[PDB]
């Protein structure tokens, strides 16, 4: 019934120190029945980073026009998109179904390549966008994540310690989620290099 | 729904499909075969609404063909995959949606390997070493979670079907009429007509 | 038509210590976006060191707690006065509950205190009277906001020995009444922040065989 | 279960250092028809105690009569009524309270919201809300109804905590219900112009004020608007 | 809501509550129900205030180009304009408007254009739920040809009676006089209506 | 929920997950799915937590009340059949229960009787009852033998409910097992699917799909 | 959400809190329903946020090229006018409210819009569900010939009776304001009444704390 | 259906239409909604036909073993057992009851039983789906203490008034005078009241 | 709806029953007896809502093994047709009447006949020669109206119903599982263990 409650997932994403992090747990089911366990939720267009949650269809489909959209931009721009112009490209894609929207909870993450500063956002299925300054967080276990990152959350964290927040608390909240986990992926950002490291859960 | 299996082993992809076609109160047929070669290569089995099961299955099938004229090659697996979850994509929000589900089993003469795509009308896409559709997965997964290796012969992979029906039969209200079995491989595609007792 | 619920929102918390136990609550009750009132006490004593709380239809939680205390009173004059196990309330809360099976007390109730042999103690029920004895659970609207919290730094959950490559997990060490209280107050105020029925005032009951004290915070009152 | 006819506003009312105000609007609406307007809502019991009543106002008279009961069934065989043993504010409330509850889970309710004000025999002030689901409250304000939303914001300024009640006067108190009943004539589509108003102090007793008016009211802006945003004249 | 147009001697006055409501919740309590759509001709609005602003803002374009190019219109040709709107657009529009306008040859007129989008045109007309309470009195004291001061009067008392009975009702009484003299604005305050 | 209970040459095993879920929310991970109606009868609950507990507990007071009066172990049929025509009164009324009544008396040997709120109630030698039920299916029905071990049939029961809280959205936490024998039931262990999980595939090489 | 616009005597101010949410839980603690339409036409907005804000931007957008092409400065009741008619259009399915206010070469004004496509006049104002707790302060303090400080204290005083009193406002205060012969200010965050206290605890993990099965660099340079 | 009762100087008279209706269709066009309950207190019929009919009877029936036991009942006494039967069968009943009688202490009294059952006492009172017309003319025109004729002109203008807007009112106008000189029935015919 | 069929042929009656209990998704049981015997010469199968099913053959039973017992004599099949009857048409018109059809099979030994009588939920009895209830008579009536002869042994009655039930197997939807087969006659109630190869 609910497009947003078929498949399942969740996408975390914080701001550090000179870095962000993006999580994502692995899983995509089709109700009670797990159906794939290697189903990642973030996708990246240069060193902008992108995860969503929500319909399955919808978000390959997204990521799909996103490549799209962010080939055609570096081949007019000659340069990579930047994380607040693609925040803006995703909020007016998403508007522009206002009436037949995408049922999904995308989530932007990355670092400015001339300012060097972080950056996160989140958006509803519409469009509307939420630039927080810490953490946004976004799908079915999405209640559980909030309670998770405002407690676990602090400012300035090193990326080493980013990635101990960020997992714990994607790990703790998918475990309070009958559709979350599978497995789970988190992506530390950095101005020069990215790492990517896939986290060992519970399997049920 | 009716049964749709699909098993990817070390170097082929095997394909179950019930064989019944049910109308209301009767069996009308008891050997129907919910299959199409989209190419050498390539075998889409379905399930789902009445009239656009085969609708669906024969466009695609058009549609590759075409292709494969055209261009005077045949498209990976992983390429006509795509192509079909585009078309059930574009089709979910339609007028009338394609209420149809699709396993592509194909080989990869480029990387020659085996491929498994489970696609549901939505244009859900996965690659799977294993799928199906409906409640298919929900009697077969447990033994296919339990005894399936990567290295299967194409031989232990129709032992593991043979496994998975025998449940089917045995656990599903409905009676399917059994399943045709066809194998793709490096090779082509064709039909295991001894299943009905193997 | 006429609806007999309503939500009047609140979150409570309960955690059994090793000999020790406690029972936590906000103090806002509301109706909708209205705050009815931001000092309401939701978790009670109700005698032979027994705390409970009923959240959810407040009518409900009243008439639940009064019936219960109720029922201590004749434990006592059926019993000589014999004290009322926290095992022995809670399957009596079971009938309690399961006599309005067909017309539910819509809340969610846990009582905390100290079993037999001086151990904390927590039950949590269902509306209709299913119950578990049970190491922490939170209550209501934020509930989903604590649980996560509490299963990863009070079970330890999915932290492990660092350098063990996650082959050992970290040891439970048991907790203090003052280390559960920080993570109570820590619960409560990241609640505050994210859910619109948490606010205004914590306030906290912990059991011991000492008997009953009572504890209180401000929260946020947005 | 039934649907409110007749019914009444909101009932607002805050507690002051020496004791509680409650006051009410004198009408009796009939959907959007201001059908009634001489309903007195606020019912004193005794000397100590005044029950202020919102919503149906058939059921309003039905509580009526269950509380002159009261007094009446107290009175039997009680030589203390008029001392030790005469009803406090809190007895009252306990009552209705557990008349509401009874006759909201017999799916029969008395479709009102009501607030029993009132000072106790100790000195304590007493101020508690019950309503059709049998849910009840206490706060150093309370309002029903419309009231809720717009008087508990205005009277909350004055005593917005506990420690407020010891430094609030009966002049400050009954000013700022005063203006919050102004505020709900502007505002609430269902309100009368005349109200009561009653004070129970733990020294002047109780003050039961009626036909009051809302007094004082900005109007003469009204004529300096015209048209709904490009219109000139 | 309640809104009335009343023919007189010298031309006509329009009247109306300032109220509107979102429920039991007053919106606005200082409400201007009395519109221009030329410089003698308005309308009362009752309904949805956002479709007759729509409409109103419509009709006064019209007639801006009639006149333009036909010079000034008459009364009935702007009911008509009003009409077309409101009778094609029945099914989307929940508009009970009253047109009003003053004319040299014709003096003051009036046309009343009910839910269905039919016109009619009369003496004097009242609308809004608040005039419900109204039909009596109004038609035990409207009389023809009377003067701007017992006009006034007249409207005055019937909103006043209009806005004590109806709960949709409200806020001050505004009038716009309508003569070869010009346009006037009147308004009145509780105050003094209350208490007539 | 997964629950099963099976029949073999050693008594009956029966085994459960210990997940409880509203919706999506997971509200426990160490919920008892098992009652212990007695040191001889076992109880597996499915459905309504809340109507299982009840009923199953009421059934055991009267079970005793039974042997008091009839100075007698009561027979699984009979105990069964108490519980099914309670149920079988409020049919209609809304109770929810997916239950298996478990006890091994001299006078019948190992038994099992499905017992569900629509009034049903089956014998039978393998039960499997909840969401996760299908998947417990599969792994039992393809290793079931009437000659197993004590042993052998313990790991069957654990690895079914394995199955199922591996694929089931609504199953999970841990696994709790019982050995029912003519003396009375044993325990045997609360084991967490979280661990069990990857023991289980490194030594048996199994879920091979997933990464570890 | 709680939005107000109060008139002074040379100018316009309107205020708004910073919650936004969904359903119960608060999504965004500190966002902005402060519009700019032009350099001195702001906008507050209430109900859908992808909305107000999708229809700020657009007959923002219409509003600068208008001024082009006119050669002459925005004016505040044409973006009334394109805004009213745009969300009449859509039958109150595009879900904006707002308030809309500005200075422009015939004065200052001050105008509500609502999803429907009506819009209303006045020189105080209030939308959202802290729209009652706003408005009383206002009909309680407003006063004719306020000075510009009065407006900016009146607002926003009317935007707290809102955080305080309606569960669907919280956190900050942002104001703006429009005085007739300066620039517009934009005073984000101009109270900041609701920080969280410091946690009674650093849930800093140790290094190490998580199981990790695999890693790997990601190619970010194509 | 269009009824009230007016208290005066000598005591309280009781008036109505004679229109009962089925839908569009009149089924009856004489119809005495004035009905006894004791010798000088009398009611006001509306709503439910059947209902009303049913609730006077037993009135009825009431106040005559009340008399036989405790004497003449007081008009309060009676509004009281109607109260009763309305309020105590809500959920049953569409009755819109207005009570008068005529005490020599209290010389006349009016209560009015609305839907829900509560009870209102009043100089005088309307109801009736033709009231609603006349909220705003009886407002303006009742005085306190008129005389028998005076009276008798308010309740005439006044029900004329609801009749000529109320589709659900008609027929001829019944009234009925409560004093200490005893009972008078009165009835007015169209060609008389509709040109007032 | 589960299979039940009822033949009656020169000196018996017999009743054929489907084994299986589903219950939602899956095959509970496949060796259920959907059959109790009233009395030595009477027998009953039933087919219906799940627990009134039993619940109402063992309430039936229990009376007829009373009566039994109390006058020392056994009731006629078609007196105790009569009293089922009766209970079903009091059910039909209760507060939750007994979803349950039954046929009932009995030899008369008084009459030295045997006897078949039809009764649906509703108490709408009749006597034939064979019948069933749901959608079994849909696919086999045909087959009976054809083959049936008032003077078959009871080995050509078995081989009528097999036939009857090989239609089944091949036309209708469900995996019945088989059925178990009973015989009454002048000398009691009997089971072909032997039907799943006869
Ligand atoms: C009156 O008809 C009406 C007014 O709010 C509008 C306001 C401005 C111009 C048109 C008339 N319409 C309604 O829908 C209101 C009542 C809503 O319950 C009211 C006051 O009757
Ligand atoms: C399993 O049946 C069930 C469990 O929550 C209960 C818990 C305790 C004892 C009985 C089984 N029941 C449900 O209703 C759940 C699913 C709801 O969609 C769950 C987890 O399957
Ligand atoms: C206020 O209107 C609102 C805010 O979340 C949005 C956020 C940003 C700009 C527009 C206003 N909207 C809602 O829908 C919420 C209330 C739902 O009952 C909230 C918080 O009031
Ligand atoms: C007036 O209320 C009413 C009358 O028909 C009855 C007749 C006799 C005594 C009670 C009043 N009631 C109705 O329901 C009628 C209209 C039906 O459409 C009418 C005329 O209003």
């Amino acid at each position: 019934s609910d497009p947003s409650s078929i498949n399942g997932g969740i996408v975390v994403a914080m701001t550090g120190k000179d870095c962000v992090a993006i999580a994502c747990d692995l899983r995509l089911g089709s109700q009670s029945l797990g159906v794939s366990n290697k189903f990642e939720k973030i996708f990246h267009y240069g060193h902008v980073f992108l995860g969503i949650t929500g319909l399955a269809t919808d978000v390959t489909t997204l990521n799909e026009m996103f490549r799209y959209k962010t080939n055609l931009y570096k081949l007019k721009e000659e340069r990579a998109i930047e994380p607040e112009t693609f925040t803006q490209l995703v909020s007016s894609s998403l508007y522009e179904r206002r009436f037949g929207p995408y049922f999904v909870g995308p989530v932007v993450a990355g670092i400015n390549s001339k300012s060097g500063k972080p950056f996160i956002a989140g958006f509803d299925l519409i469009g509307c966008i939420d630039e927080a300054k810490d953490f946004i967080v976004s799908g079915t276990a999405s209640d559980q994540l909030f309670g998770m990152c405002e407690s676990l959350y602090e400012p300035n964290l090193e990326p080493e310690d980013l990635f101990e927040t960020i997992s714990q608390a994607l790990l703790n909240a998918a475990d309070r989620d009958a559709l979350s986990g599978w497995g789970a992926v988190v992506y530390i950002i950095k101005k020069d290099e990215v790492v990517k490291r896939y986290l060992k859960m519970r399997q049920d | 729904m009716d049964i749709i299996l699909g098993i990817r082993v070390q170097d082929s992809v095997i394909l179950a499909s019930s064989k019944a076609v049910t109308r209301g109160i009767s069996v009308l047929k008891d050997s129907d075969d919910k299959t199409r070669q989209l190419s050498p290569h390539t075998l889409m089995s379905f399930a789902g609404e009445a009239g656009d099961t085969v609708q669906f299955a024969e466009y695609i099938q058009a549609n590759i063909q075409l292709y494969s004229i055209r261009e005077d090659y045949e498209l990976s697996p992983q390429a006509v995959s795509s192509f079909v979850r585009q078309e059930l994509a574009k089709s979910i929000r339609s007028r009338r949606p394609y209420q149809v589900n699709v396993l592509i089993g194909g080989y990869d003469k480029k990387k020659n390997k085996p491929e498994l795509y489970q696609i549901d009308y939505l244009g859900t896409k996965v690659e799977l070493p294993y799928g199906a559709h409906g409640y298919s997965g929900f009697y077969t997964f447990s033994l296919l979670d339990h005894h399936y290796r990567p290295d299967m012969t194409t031989e232990e992979g129709l032992d593991l079907l043979k496994l998975c029906v025998q449940e089917l039969e045995k656990r599903m209200p409905m009676d399917f009429k059994g399943v045709i079995v066809k194998i793709v491989d490096k090779d082509g595609i064709r039909q295991v007509d001894d299943f009905q007792a193997q | 038509q006429f609806n007999p619920y309503g939500d009047n929102g609140g979150t409570i918390l309960g955690i059994a210590g090793e000999d020790f136990a406690v029972l936590a609550g906000d103090t806002r009750n509301i109706t909708d976006y209205s705050i009815n009132s931001r000092y309401e006490p939701k978790v009670f004593d109700c005698g032979d060191n027994i705390v409970m709380s009923a959240n959810g239809f407040a009518a409900d939680g009243d008439a639940l707690v009064k019936r219960f205390k109720n029922s201590v009173k004749w434990y006592h004059f059926d019993h000589n006065d014999k004290k009322l196990s926290i095992n022995s309330a809670a399957r009596n809360i079971q009938h309690l509950l399961y006599g309005k099976r067909f017309f539910p007390y819509y809340v969610h109730t846990i009582i905390a205190g100290l079993d037999e042999d001086g151990k904390g103690a927590v039950y949590s029920f269902d509306p209709v009277g299913s119950y578990e004895r049970e190491q922490c659970r939170a209550g209501g609207a934020a509930a989903s906001l604590i649980m996560p919290f509490l299963d990863n730094q009070v079970n330890f959950k999915n932290q492990y020995e660092p350098g063990t490559n996650g082959k050992v997990k970290k040891p439970l060490k048991y907790l203090s009444v003052e280390e559960v209280i920080k993570l109570v107050r820590d619960s409560f105020t990241s609640a505050t922040e994210r859910h619109i029925q948490v606010g205004d005032g914590l306030e906290i009951l912990i059991v011991t065989k000492d008997g009953v004290r009572k504890e209180f915070y401000e929260l946020k009152r947005d | 279960t039934q649907q409110p006819i007749v019914t009444g506003t909101s009932v607002i009312s805050m507690k002051y250092d020496n004791g509680v105000i409650i006051a009410a609007d004198n009408l009796g609406s009939y959907g959007s028809l201001l059908r009634f307007n001489g309903v007195e809502r606020l019912i004193p019991v005794g000397d100590n105690t005044v029950v202020g009543i919102s919503g149906d106002i058939s059921d309003m008279q039905h509580i009526e009569r269950l509380l002159k009961d009261l007094v009446t069934e107290n009175a039997y065989d009680n030589p203390l009524a008029d001392a030790e043993e005469a009803l406090e504010p809190s007895y009252i409330f306990e009552y209705l309270a557990t008349v509401m509850y009874q006759r909201r889970s017999k799916m029969n309710p008395l479709w009102n919201a009501i607030i029993v004000a009132g000072v106790q025999s100790n000195g304590d002030q007493f101020l508690r809300y019950v309503n059709l689901l049998g849910v009840t409250y206490s706060s150093p304000t309370l309002a029903t109804g419309f009231g809720a939303h717009m008087a508990n914001p205005l009277l909350r300024k004055v005593v917005d905590r506990e420690s407020d009640i010891p430094k609030t006067t009966v002049q400050v108190a009954e000013e700022a219900i005063v203006n919050a009943m102004r505020v709900l004539y502007y505002r609430d589509a269902r309100s009368s112009r005349n109200f009561s108003l009653a004070i129970i102090d733990k020294n002047t007793g109780l003050t039961f004020k009626k036909n009051l008016q809302v007094e004082n009211m900005k109007w003469d802006f009204a004529k300096d608007i015209k048209g709904y945003g490009t219109q000139k004249i | 809501t309640s809104i009335m147009a009343v023919t007189f001697k010298d031309g006509v006055i329009l009247g109306a509550d300032s109220r509107t409501t979102t429920g039991a919740y007053i919106a606005n309590r200082v409400t201007d129900k009395l519109t221009r759509v030329h410089d003698k001709i308005w309308c009362c609005r009752s309904g949805s205030a956002a479709d007759t602003q729509a409409i109103a803002d419509i009709v006064q374009y019209h007639l801006e180009l009639y006149t333009s190019q036909y010079g000034t219109p008459s009364t009935e040709t702007a009911a008509s304009v009003f009409k077309e709107l409101c009778y094609e657009n029945k099914d989307n529009l929940t508009a009970g408007i009253i047109v009003a306008g003053y004319d040299d040859k014709n003096k003051g007129e009036v046309y009343t254009i009910p839910l269905g989008g039919s016109v009619h045109k009369l003496p004097y007309a009242i609308a809004g739920s608040g005039s419900t309470f109204i039909y009596g009195y109004c038609d035990k004291n409207f009389r023809e040809n009377m003067s701007k001061e017992e006009t006034v009067d007249f409207i005055k008392h019937s909103l006043s009676q209009a806005i004590k009975w109806d709960g949709s009702s409200g806020g001050v009484i505004r009038m716009v006089v309508l003569t070869a003299a010009g346009v006037e604005r009147l308004i009145f305050y509780p105050d003094e209506y209350e208490q007539l | 929920t997964t629950t099963l209970a099976f029949r073999f040459q050693g008594g009956i095993i029966v085994a459960v997950d210990s997940r409880a879920t509203a919706g999506n929310w997971v509200a426990s991970q160490t919920v008892k799915k098992v009652i212990e109606i007695n040191p001889f009868l076992l109880g597996t609950m499915a459905g309504g937590a809340a109507d299982c507990q009840f009923w199953e507990t009421w059934l055991g007071s009267q079970c005793r009340l039974h042997e008091l009066r009839e100075k007698e172990r009561i027979s699984v049929a009979a105990a069964s059949k108490i519980l099914s025509n309670l149920v079988y009164q409020y049919k209609g009324a809304g109770l929810s229960m997916g239950t298996m009544i478990c006890g091994y008396t001299r006078k019948e040997g190992p038994t099992i009787y499905y017992v569900d709120s629509d009034g049903t109630r089956l014998k039978g030698d393998i039960f499997c009852v909840g969401s996760g039920q299908t998947f417990a299916y599969g792994v039992l029905d393809s290793n079931y033998k009437w000659d197993l071990s004590v042993e052998d049939a313990l790991y069957l029961g654990k690895r079914s409910i394995l199955a199922a809280a591996h694929r089931d959205a609504y199953s999970g936490g841990s696994v709790n097992l019982y050995h029912v024998t003519e003396d009375g039931w044993i325990y045997h262990g609360n084991h967490d699917v979280g661990e069990l999980f990857w023991k289980v595939k490194e030594e048996e090489g199994s879920f091979n799909n997933v990464i570890g | 959400t709680t939005i107000v616009g109060v008139k002074f005597n040379n100018g316009v101010v309107i205020a708004a809190d910073t919650r936004s949410t969904q359903g119960p839980i608060v999504a965004d603690k500190n966002c902005a329903k402060l519009h700019r339409i032009s350099p001195k036409i702001w906008c507050a907005g209430a109900g859908t946020a992808a909305d107000t804000e999708a229809v700020t931007q657009l007959i923002g957008s219409n509003i600068e090229l208008h001024s082009l092409y006119t050669s002459r400065e925005p004016r505040v009741v044409s973006a009334l006018q394109m805004l009213k008619q745009h969300l009449f259009k859509y039958q109150g399915h595009i879900g904006a409210y707002l308030i809309v206010a500005g200075v422009d070469p015939t004065g200052s004004h001050l105008f509500s819009i609502h999803a429907h496509g009506s819009t209303d006049v006045g020189y105080y104002l209030s939308l959202g569900s802290g729209s009652l707790a706003a408005m009383a302060v206002l009909e309680s303090h407003w006063k004719q010939d306020l000075t510009k400080e009065e407006a900016i204290k009146l607002a926003s005083d009317a935007i707290q009776a809102g955080i305080w009193n309606d569960l669907g406002s919280g956190s900050n205060v942002d104001v703006c304001v429009m005085e007739i012969g300066k620039d517009a200010e934009y005073l984000r965050n101009y109270l900041t009444p609701n920080v969280r206290e410091e946690k009674q605890k650093s849930y800093k993990f140790p290094r190490g704390t998580t199981a990790v099965l695999k890693e790997s660099i990601v190619n970010i340079c194509d």
